[PDB]
């Protein structure tokens, strides 16, 4: 699974900034998954 | 993980729920 660096995660979030999901927000809200995919983890506290 | 792309009778008015692996009910 993975973590990021915040430059990563600024990246990401600059991501849902650019034009082409701004305007899918216009039309409708915008899920945007950005884990690293521990949604697959079970009990990540307990594994931490 | 992608029910969507897989498959693209009564529930009680009344029920309880469990949570998935992916929490949820």
């Amino acid at each position: 699974v993975r973590t990021f660096s915040q430059q990563e995660m600024a990246f990401n979030l600059l991501g849902l900034m650019a034009p082409a999901i701004v305007n899918l927000c216009q039309s409708d809200p915008v899920f945007a998954d950005l884990n690293g995919g521990l949604q697959f983890i079970p009990d990540l506290k307990g594994l931490m | 993980m992608n029910e969507s792309q897989i498959m693209q009778e009564t529930i009680p008015f009344l029920h309880l729920r469990k949570k998935d692996e992916f929490g949820n009910w």
